[PDB]
């Protein structure tokens, strides 16, 4: 019952880097389960090979590893640490999946390493499609009508008997990868080969459709005397058929009685008692006939999840933490309520007196050739959460909160667009990420909530609030700011209106809204969240706001505040390492003895867990949110710079309306940011820039164009490479720039107090200028460039530094062509390397840069030299391209990456060694390489193929480039393209003659032409990489073995001078 | 503009919308903090002249429906939310919340700030307010009959919802698929138990009928004496309204039957009644336990349980006689929840067995009365 003595030490493992449907939730959780394990003095040892944790931090842990998440890597972390258990539900699929391996791979014997949380046998009880089916007739349980399936000769039997349409699911696979729904033949033969080479068990689970019965989740906690307790409930807004990640969900559930309710709840029990969970969390997955309450068991994830963070976050009630205590030994009734101030047991079921509402965040625009209906395989890459009051409430809270420009229901179709119903119908039959604001048009527009109901499948309790804030709106276009008295705008307000809707639907500036309510006395109350419904006290401050009566927020008077603001949900380029920042920010300050107070929004993230800061605002991240809890709060400062884009956007009018912002200036920000102004800069201080204009009309272009020189970056980046390329944009399609060809791009993150500048690190990307640095593979230190040529950036940072008054963190992007330093950009605030600078340098810059920006100085802090660590980091990124099939997975100037890995070495070759097995590369050792490049890269390729020869690779080559080769001696077997002949490149490639592939290409329609390659290569799990650089990279890691040695951060740190 | 007040006797007003009917209510406010279930809860007859504060926003999503009523009636002299729901959305829905509410004559309010009346409750303690729907509710006047209210402490309610004459009960419960069974044969049923009516929810009868129990439903005051002359295989001590303490008739039977060898067995009520019987002393309740989420210890197995509360008494365990043990706790606030006899095949629990609503964690709670009675028949 109480803790476990036969365990000394556990080993945890981490999620690895970021990804659609696997994201921030597991470092908000595997946070938890260290905090957790720490604090029972366990000793504490994980591997995570994403540095931007905060579960790697070296505080965190006795011996944090980040290292490449592989079963033999794991090895040599066991075998060095030797740990009594390990803990694999805290790291999504990829720590169950490593787990089950380690025990295959007879590991766990090997080393006497116990499995704790959840057994070996347990997990694949849940993950195995067909044992799971079993289990649930063991229960009595229902199931829909299913088939497995190992081929697809299996599958088109199945789809045969359930009929079509069928949803598709592997076994041991979650978020839906791999899956997808079958409407017909081709669709199921495309995603069943998809699903069948993505499991990891090479099955797949067939079912007849369910789509559009209710769906619902609840997360269950049971403990080793078997007591079991019922979380939170989720209701899902969007229908069986959309995958829960991706679809909008409340909590708690809303439509269903409690004579239902319970036999769900029993069914939950039932399900993590049958699968083996005895000491630790769940999620269970329903779907529930409408019409008749008839209820089918969908799945269930032994582990925590996405859900569970969402519901700790809803609830108050900490999972992860709970969980881990369990896994050693503890029971509920022994642990204490954490926001009840430890006066109640966890062992009970919340209660929650607000309305939950989880909204998912996706990056369509970036995929453009990809498919954008949400189905069964998540496609979203980040997620909002908004507490109201009442639904409306919670829905519009969420709504503005997303970050995609949205103060609510804004419409995206006219009134007067003749064919506005059939776009709308279409919108709401195949739901797309813009469903919602489709669904209000529609009643704009007169269609009835039934026929609405038909069309998407949404409760019609739902649907009729949405109606009615329709109507609202209605009224409020008509009355005008006039008609806007206070008892009606006090029942707007209640709705969830934010004051931006109310100002466009009346024709007035939001700041009249804003104003209008202070005459009415019209200001929202903070309510608290407490997991029992006010039921007892909390001596918590996690708060939400509300149009309500009493206000809960208390804000003290004894001390000195500091407000950090947070990115909202995730998106690509705006990850979990601002998140990281905040954290950092609130961390620092509050050890400093500053009164620490985050705003977010962000579920699965660690800034919104209430132990990381001393009050937490769970609210949107907007202008009015802001400023009702400045209003009442008067911090002595606020951060800005740390949480990406969406604070960075409000600083100014933060400003204006009187906020103190502290660190770098609004102004100083813009004038970084500002194109004009900058350029201007760059001069005054006699700085290298490339060749830029801003043409308006075509014509001046070309013109303009003829002048700066081609190839040129047109700010949606794209590169023209010549003036009959420009009308192709031009037409297809403003910043005009001269592309720097052939050149080393470079990241400078540095701190500046006003009377310093502290280099942070200087970061060599492998890829050249022209890929994006968010997608760029990176070194530190630099591993090619001169001291000299270093130096000489340092200098021009430092220039910069004083000249735009930076206070806190900077960010400065260089490219170095031909011996000569460029500037590419100034980021004046946290960049998305510096929680790889501060894992790779020691140095925790965010910390640093907050103490610097609440006033003490980097001399003040003993921080005023740069560390350059003794080993070599490497940073390579993960993109999602093989979430969306259709695009062509090729790189460039626009960002499209998810997430982040770390290698550590003694070599640059054995850290990029590391970085490149963590990234989840199928690259091996031996094999056939595929090359064919670019005109540009023909020359230096020759070095290439001595290399891979010299590896005892065989070489493939495309006639132009085997043709550059023969004419250096070397004769690689050629192979066809596809108009060529049989066999071509993507026979080759399907029959996996490669293991290998490097493939650079140049030109629009170059790029259109080869895009076989580069799609095909990722269907079949090839390696291949798109720049020579890459390519040079690769080559030298063959001569590295990341699995040799291992290393602790800990250890890393130790080490350095 | 359909204006509804609710006034608490230290003056603290709420105003909102009336959802019910127009009139006046009158009692002791209460928060239920539950999700789901309102329905039974409206028509459990503990809640007799107490206004119930619902704490979830969201009040009447599932709409009503008949086996969904735990009495003839609507027992809540008043009913506080903070949100009525546009529509009813479920396939079991009869009838929307308003007029179900309406239709049995319910005053009601809605669009309060619930959560700030649910905090002055717990941290003052239960306090007798007054609802006003209508016109120009008169705030003043529900002042005063807010103060007016006597109060519960003291008060007998069994007496008041107690069935004028004894009837039997023979239906068991409710399934998804078959719904309300029919009503069984008396030969159908093995065992004879008699249940006193103290304000008994349909519930616990179905509970027992499930387990193979015919039901002789006894008015209130039954004497022991008419009781022991059925050759009752058991006897049962409903849950209901008011204060235990001042049902001496109750008490004096029990305490005859507690002479015998009859297994007894009593839920919240009659588990005060028990104790009281057993000379064992009530207490109020600052505030009360009204929710479906109370973590109960069986301090003999070492196990918790979650379930559903409805109580504003409570049995004093440092005032225990040495003839009843201790058997469950509150793991809440260490307040007695459960209490066998030493020296006879007595038994009662404070929560509620047979939810309706909540969790079904507390039915094994049935069992060891059929163990006892089994084992009387035996002898
Ligand atoms: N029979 C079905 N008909 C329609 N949709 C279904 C069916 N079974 C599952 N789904 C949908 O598929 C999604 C993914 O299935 P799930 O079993 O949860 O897999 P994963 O483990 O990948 O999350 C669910 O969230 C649900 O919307
Ligand atoms: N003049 C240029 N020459 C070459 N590459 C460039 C040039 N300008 C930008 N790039 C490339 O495009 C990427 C994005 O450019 P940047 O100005 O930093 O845009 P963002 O606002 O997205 O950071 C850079 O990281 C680099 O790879
Ligand atoms: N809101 C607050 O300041 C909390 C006060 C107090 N502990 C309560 O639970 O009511
Ligand atoms: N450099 C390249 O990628 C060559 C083009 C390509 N192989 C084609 O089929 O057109
Ligand atoms: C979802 C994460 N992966 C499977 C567990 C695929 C990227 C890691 C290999
Ligand atoms: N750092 C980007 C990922 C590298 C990928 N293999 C490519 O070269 O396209
Ligand atoms: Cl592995
Ligand atoms: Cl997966
Ligand atoms: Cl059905
Ligand atoms: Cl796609
Ligand atoms: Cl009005
Ligand atoms: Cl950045
Ligand atoms: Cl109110
Ligand atoms: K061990
Ligand atoms: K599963
Ligand atoms: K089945
Ligand atoms: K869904
Ligand atoms: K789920
Ligand atoms: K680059
Ligand atoms: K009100
Ligand atoms: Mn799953
Ligand atoms: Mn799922
Ligand atoms: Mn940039
Ligand atoms: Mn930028």
């Amino acid at each position: 019952m109480p803790k476990r003595t036969d365990i000394k030490s556990i080993l945890i493992l981490g999620a690895g880097p970021i990804v659609i449907g696997q994201a921030c939730e597991f470092d908000y959780s595997g946070a938890q389960a260290c905090k957790a394990l720490r604090e029972e003095g366990y000793r504490v040892i994980l591997v995570n090979s994403n540095p931007a944790t905060i579960m790697t931090d070296p505080e965190m842990a006795d011996a944090t590893y980040i290292e490449p998440i592989h079963w033999e890597v794991v090895r040599k972390i066991i075998e060095k640490e030797r740990p009594d258990a390990v803990l694999p539900t805290m790291g999504g699929q990829t720590a169950l999946n490593c787990a089950l391996e380690l025990e295959r791979q007879g590991v766990l014997e090997e080393f006497g390493v116990t499995m704790i949380g959840a057994t070996a046998d347990a997990i694949d009880k849940a993950e195995d499609r067909r044992r799971f089916d079993v289990a649930m007739k063991k229960i009595g349980l229902e199931t829909a009508r299913s088939g497995i399936a190992h081929t697809m000769e299996e599958a088109l039997a199945v789809a045969a008997d359930v009929g079509f349409p069928c949803i598709i699911r592997p076994s041991f696979t979650m978020g839906g990868s791999g899956g997808g729904i079958a409407y017909n033949r081709e669709e199921f033969e495309e995603i069943c080969a998809r699903g069948l080479d993505l499991s990891p068990t090479k099955e797949l689970l067939i079912d007849e459709s369910l789509i559009g019965w209710k769906e619902y989740e609840m997360e269950v906690v049971r403990d080793k005397n078997d007591n079991c307790i019922i979380v939170c409930s989720i209701e899902n807004f969007d229908a069986m058929g959309i995958h829960t990640g991706d679809s909008i969900t409340v909590a708690p559930a809303q439509t269903l009685t409690d004579k239902e309710y319970q036999i769900m709840r029993n069914a939950s029990m039932a399900v993590l008692r049958e699968i083996g969970v005895e000491t630790g969390g769940s999620n269970v997955q329903f779907a529930v006939n409408p019409k008749n309450g008839r209820l089918i068991v969908i799945e269930m994830n032994p582990r925590v999840s996405r859900s569970s963070a969402l519901a700790s976050k809803a609830t108050g009630f900490p999972i992860a933490k709970v969980a881990a205590k369990l896994a050693v030994g503890y029971t509920l009734d022994e642990l204490m309520n954490d926001i009840t101030g430890g006066r109640t047991p966890a062992s009970f079921e919340p209660s929650i007196d607000y309305v939950v509402t989880k909204i998912p965040r996706f990056n369509f625009e970036k995929f453009a050739g990809a498919n954008d209906r949400l189905t069964t395989q998540m496609k979203s890459v980040g997620e909002v959460m908004a507490i109201g009051r009442t639904q409306q409430e919670s829905l519009q809270k969420a709504l503005r909160g997303l970050e995609v420009g949205a103060t609510g229901f804004d419409p995206k179709v006219s009134l007067d667009d003749p064919e506005a119903l059939t776009k709308i119908r279409r919108e709401l039959k195949d739901a797309g990420a813009d469903r919602i604001w489709y669904i209000a048009d529609a009643f704009r527009a007169g269609l009835s909530v039934d026929g609405v109901f038909n069309l998407t499948n949404i409760d019609r309790w739902f649907l009729v609030q949405i109606e009615e804030l329709v109507r609202l709106e209605e009224k409020v276009a008509e009355v005008g700011i006039t008609g806007l008295n206070a008892d009606f705008l006090r029942q707007l307000k209640r709705k969830g209106f934010a004051d931006a809707r109310l100002a466009k639907l009346a024709g007035v500036r939001e700041a009249e809204i804003r104003k209008l309510r202070d005459q009415y006395d019209l200001h929202p109350v903070y309510k608290r969240v407490d997991t029992c419904a006010a039921e007892f006290a909390t001596d918590t401050a996690y708060m939400y706001s509300t149009y309500e009566e009493e206000c809960e927020a208390n804000p003290s008077t004894d001390r000195e505040k500091i407000m950090v603001l947070g990115g909202g949900p995730n998106r690509i380029g705006q990850g979990i390492e601002f998140d990281y920042c905040c954290v950092h920010a609130s961390l620092a300050l509050r050890e400093d003895g500053y009164e620490t107070i985050m705003v977010n929004c962000n579920p699965e993230t660690v800034s919104t867990d209430y132990d990381t800061s001393d009050r937490l605002y769970f609210e949107p991240v907007t202008l009015e949110d802001v400023l009702e809890i400045v209003r009442i709060e008067k911090p002595k400062g606020v951060i800005v710079q740390y949480g990406g884009q969406t604070p960075l956007k409000l600083a100014r009018a933060l400003e204006a309306a009187g906020v103190p912002v502290i660190g770098t200036s609004p102004d100083a920000i813009d004038r970084a940011e500002d194109r004009e102004r900058f350029q201007h800069a760059v001069e005054r201080l006699k700085l290298k820039q490339p060749a830029n204009a801003t043409v308006t009309a075509i014509e001046m272009a070309v013109e303009k164009a003829k002048e700066i020189g081609y190839p040129l970056v047109v700010r949606a980046m794209e590169i023209v490479y010549d003036e009959a390329d420009l009308r192709r944009y031009f037409q297809t399609a403003v910043l005009l720039d001269h592309f720097l060809d052939d050149a080393v791009e470079v990241d400078v993150d540095a701190i500046c107090d006003g009377e310093m500048v502290l280099i942070g690190g200087i970061m060599e990307h492998i890829e050249q200028a022209g890929v994006h640095s968010g997608d760029s593979a990176c070194s530190l230190p630099a591993y090619t460039l001169s001291q000299e040529i270093q130096d000489v950036m340092r200098q021009q940072v430092q220039k910069l530094a004083f000249e735009l008054q930076v206070r806190g963190l900077m960010n400065v992007q260089f490219a170095v062509k031909n011996n000569e330093v460029y500037l590419i950009e100034v980021n004046p605030r946290a960049a998305r390397t510096v929680p790889f600078v501060s894992k790779a340098t020691g140095v925790p810059l965010a910390k640093v840069a907050a103490r610097v920006m609440a006033g003490k100085s980097l001399a003040e802090q003993g921080v005023t030299k740069e560390v350059i660590p003794p080993y070599y980091s490497v940073k390579e990124v993960v993109l999602p391209f093989n979430k969306f099939p259709g695009v062509d997975p090729l790189l460039g100037p626009e960002m499209r990456s998810t997430g982040e890995v770390m290698g550590v070495g003694r070599t640059f070759a054995e850290a990029f060694a590391k970085a490149q097995l963590g990234s989840n590369s199928t690259m091996k050792k031996h094999g056939r390489a595929l090359l064919s490049v670019r005109e540009g890269d023909k020359e230096r390729v020759v070095d290439l193929a001595a290399k891979l020869l010299k590896q005892g690779f065989e070489l493939d080559a495309t006639h132009g480039t085997a043709i550059v080769l023969g004419e250096a001696g070397i004769n690689p077997r050629l192979v066809n393209k596809v108009h060529e002949g049989r066999p071509h490149i993507q026979d080759r490639i399907k029959n996996g003659e490669y293991t290998y592939i490097i493939n650079t290409t140049s030109g629009r329609r170059a790029i259109e032409d080869s895009r076989v390659i580069r799609r095909s290569a990722l269907q079949y799990k090839v390696h291949y990489d798109t720049t020579l650089n890459g390519g040079f990279a690769t080559a030298m890691a063959l001569n590295a073995d990341a699995t040799e040695k291992v290393i602790s951060v800990q250890e890393m740190h130790a080490q350095i001078k | 503009i359909k204006s509804a007040l609710l006034v608490l006797e230290d003056g603290t007003q709420f105003h909102g919308r009336a959802i019910g009917a127009t009139g006046s209510a009158v009692g002791e406010v209460v928060f239920n903090t539950s999700m789901t279930g309102y329905q039974e809860i409206l028509t459990d007859p503990s809640y007799s002249r107490q206004i119930v504060t619902l704490t979830y926003p969201h009040i009447g999503n599932v709409g009503t429906n008949d086996a969904d009523e735990e009495s003839s009636q609507v027992h809540a002299q008043g009913l506080v939310i903070r949100d009525l729901p546009l529509i009813a959305s479920n396939f079991r829905n009869t009838e929307d919340l308003s007029s179900y509410l309406k239709r049995h004559n319910i005053v009601a309010i809605a669009d309060i700030d619930t959560r700030k009346l649910t905090r002055l409750l717990r941290e003052k303690g239960a306090q007798n307010g007054c609802i006003i729907a209508g016109d120009n509710p008169d705030a003043a006047l529900a002042l005063e009959k807010a103060r007016a209210f006597p109060g519960l402490n003291g008060m007998d309610l069994a007496k008041e919802v107690t069935t004028a004459e004894a009837y039997s009960w023979t239906q068991g419960s409710w399934t998804l698929t078959g719904g309300l069974p029919q009503a069984k044969k008396e030969d159908e049923l093995p065992f004879h138990v008699v249940a006193y009516d103290f304000g008994a929810k349909r519930n616990i009868l179905r509970m027992l009928v499930d387990r193979g129990c015919r039901l002789t439903i006894v008015p209130a005051q039954t004497s022991a004496e008419d009781v022991l002359k059925m050759n009752p295989d058991g006897i049962f001590l409903s849950n209901g309204p008011g204060d235990p303490a001042p049902c001496d008739y109750a008490i004096t039977a029990i305490q005859k039957f507690l002479e015998t060898d009859i297994p007894v067995f009593g839920i919240c009520l009659g588990h005060q009644l028990l104790a009281l019987a057993s000379g064992a002393k009530t207490v109020k309740m600052k505030f009360g336990h009204h929710g479906g989420n109370h973590p109960v210890k069986d301090v003999e197995k070492n196990v918790v349980m979650i379930t559903a509360q409805n109580h504003g008494f409570a049995v004093d365990e440092a005032t225990l006689p040495a003839n009843l043990r201790v058997t469950h706790k509150s793991l809440f606030d260490g307040t007695l929840q459960g209490i066998h006899r030493t020296d006879k095949p007595a038994f009662s629990f404070q929560g509620h067995p047979e939810a309706s609503p909540g969790p079904h964690d507390a039915a094994p709670l049935f069992d060891h009365f059929i163990e006892l009675i089994e084992q009387y028949r035996k002898t």
